[PDB]
């Protein structure tokens, strides 16, 4: 019944991930019903909406145990395999503990030791043969016992503990676990306060797709949008500066005159003051400011203004929305070459659609029969399941090849029908 | 037993003298599973298959194609073909068997977004030999996605 | 059926003036550069009701007071003390300012939370009038090329 | 045009030795073809 349970969580992980959304949606819409005399709720004369809060603040701590349960048993045996994988090959083709023996750095490589020793090293990827492997590859030019020590309704009374300190290590270095973690710890201090429920919206980003794609525009260049808000600082510090040493009687901020002075005589008032409504004023700074009718620094004032307004207010940023809009045209022509380069050459080889377009629709057979991907696939599917006494020539040939990592066997610049062009051949 | 396929002493009343098992005047389902066949004509498909590819423009060989038709239609769901380099130095095709549990697991779910996603990804970044290597890496944790799903 | 609504009052003649999006060609081609790309228009908007709802909701939480927009001192109280009305504050006189909140709101001269506050302004900013604003337009320029 | 400038060094370098200007299809009939004259035969730094 435990399996059945969890099979169920993680064959509808993703509707009840789509639940919650629409929880926090229901409980975020009552929040704005909310007032003061103290944060009491006032309805429009109906009293059936503090119960309806009530439990569904249940109901999202317990969805959102149910998707951290879905992805622990659907998900995580994925990173789990990916992690094994290559591991057993940095150990076969690259013998990493015996000879290279990693980093401080590269703290993966210094984690993934102690499943070494372990019985249940190989659990999900399929090649139990690996250790036996390195016996045979390095046991004589290292050592032989050399090698072995470092490698070697009853249900919950018998299980390995040297492996799940590594698989822990492994999941809470995972991001969407930690993301999951977030958003349990969120709604279960949306009891504490029923505010916290809120945060739980940021999740239509990973809900929705299009709206990833909307914010890839952003996200790709985030790095040069943060540097620009920093020379953005760096500039109006300079000007701040300059401020500071001539133009300090300007910035009275009063009331009508024959009043108490509010004033920025320090650095770090001009500072704040500059970035809190130099930038934030369209129009730069002069608007807030006394104006200079009649100073010996009048000119130099005038050219302190609008340089400020056409270096900041203008070309900041525009180059913050010009970042943005390369953002969207790089993601459009990358997706544009994917499809020219699929409609132009095989994938596989690197032919051409003019070796085959001269027979009618040769390009539309080559990718849908002859080299298929998918017919790639399940060759390597046949071949695992499959033992390796019932193998012919051809499966025997191509299976040395893949526990040895050739890739030969793959066409290149070659085919069925540049071989036997039906020429008595 | 009327609709589809024909009534002779030799297609349907064929099944009726083989199923003579019990004696209530009824009959089981176990005639199915008794017959089993399509491991061999797998094979006969597969080697009629490699003929007609390697030995064209044999009529002796399409007119015996025109009588199997009913079979191969059959069998071209489960029946692959792709290409390798031999060791002989030379191009062969290399016939194989498809089940249905993973045509009904590579066609309708996410794994076309993750094949799409490792297209996007080869070639745009792209390389050498560093290619083959990621396209059998996506086949290996498709594969461990594919199994995963069936165990339900 | 405008054309017969006109008798009834002969303001529903103005509703035939659309038809220039159907009837000119050039106009139409103006026009599909919205039109290519509404749905991402449409969603960048929802983004920003979500935005703005957890700016309002930190307001609602901790700045409460600031929100006087009565007249001079010594006069009654006109307050966003809901949620309701701090949100539609916000989405009215937020986005819809150029400068954000701040230009709207008592300054805190002197307050404990004062660095808080001047964080929540610029990022108000920085976030809504800027990068979304911003989005917008290059999804119709994107449309163009 | 940064961006335009750059994807075309790429798609030159990718497309053409730098030396002759013979094209990445005389070579890739053999496998690999093209990664054997742009790091064996005819390097820049090996005729430098
Ligand atoms: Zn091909
Ligand atoms: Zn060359």
């Amino acid at each position: 019944y435990q399996q059945k349970l969890l099979n169920y969580f993680a064959r509808n992980f993703y509707n009840m991930r789509m639940l919650a959304l629409f929880v926090a949606f229901a409980i975020n819409f009552i929040l704005l019903f909310y007032k003061v005399s103290v944060h009491y709720v006032l309805e429009e004369s109906s009293g059936y909406m503090e119960p309806t809060l009530r439990i569904l603040a249940i109901l999202h701590t317990i969805i959102s145990f149910f998707c951290i349960i879905g992805y622990y048993c659907l998900k995580v045996p994925l990173v789990i395999f990916k992690r094994e994988k290559e591991v057993a090959r940095k150990l076969e083709f690259d013998g990493l503990y015996i000879t290279e023996q990693p980093s401080e750095d590269d703290i993966k490589g210094q984690w993934d030791r102690l499943v070494i020793n372990t019985q249940s090293f190989p659990n999900n990827y399929w090649d139990k043969f690996v250790k036996r492997k390195v016996m045979d590859k390095y046991g004589e030019f290292y050592g032989r016992d050399r090698i072995s020590e470092l490698l070697g309704s009853a249900v919950l009374n018998s299980i390995d503990v040297k492996y799940q300190m590594w698989k822990l290590g492994v999941v809470f270095t995972d991001n969407s676990f930690l993301y999951l973690a977030w958003y349990m710890t969120m709604s279960v201090l949306g009891h504490y306060n029923n505010f916290f429920f809120a945060a739980h919206l940021l999740d239509i980003a990973m809900g929705f797709k299009t709206l990833r794609t909307i914010l890839s525009s952003v996200t790709h260049n985030g790095k040069q949008l943060v540097l620009t808000v920093g020379l953005l600082a760096v500039v109006v510090y300079l000007y701040t500066v300059v401020a500071f040493n001539f133009f300090r009687k300007f910035y009275n901020k009063s009331e009508d005159g024959d009043t108490p002075d509010m004033k920025c005589d320090d650095m770090l008032t001009c500072y704040m003051f500059h970035m809190y409504v130099g930038v934030r004023a369209g129009g730069g700074i002069g608007d807030e400011i006394e104006d200079p009718a009649g100073d010996e620094y009048e000119i130099y004032r005038i050219i302190f203004d609008i340089t400020f307004f056409f270096f900041v207010i203008v070309i900041l940023l525009a180059i913050i929305q010009g970042l943005i809009i390369d953002a969207f045209g790089e993601l459009r022509d990358q997706q544009e070459q994917v499809k020219e380069d699929m409609e132009t050459k095989c994938f596989i080889c690197g032919i051409g659609n003019d070796y085959f377009d001269t027979v009618p629709h040769g390009f539309e057979t080559h990718t849908l029969q002859e080299h298929n991907l998918a017919n790639y696939l399940f060759f390597l599917m046949y071949l695992i399941n499959k033992d390796e006494t019932e193998h012919t020539g051809q499966e025997s040939y191509v299976w040395k090849m893949y526990q040895e990592r050739c890739w030969e066997f793959f066409p290149a610049g070659d085919c069925f029908r540049k071989q036997y062009e039906d020429q008595l051949n | 037993m009327e609709s589809h396929k024909h009534y002779t002493q030799s297609e349907t009343e064929f099944l009726l003298s083989c199923a003579e098992t019990d004696e209530n005047e009824t009959l089981d389902y176990e005639e199915f599973v008794k017959r089993p066949a399509k491991d061999i004509g797998f094979n006969v498909a597969v080697l009629l298959t490699n003929l007609s590819e390697h030995m064209p423009n044999d009529t002796r060989l399409q007119t015996f194609l025109e009588l199997a038709e009913s079979v191969l239609n059959y069998f071209q769901p489960f029946l692959g073909r792709i290409e390798i380099m031999g060791s002989a130095k030379r191009i062969e095709r290399v016939y194989f068997e498809i089940s249905e549990s993973s045509r009904t697991q590579w066609e309708k779910p996410q794994v076309k977004e993750s094949k799409r996603q490792f297209i996007f990804d080869v070639v745009n970044e792209g390389g050498e030999k560093e290619k083959m290597e990621l396209f059998v890496n996506f086949c290996e944790d498709t594969i461990f996605e594919m199994q995963l799903a069936a165990q339900i």
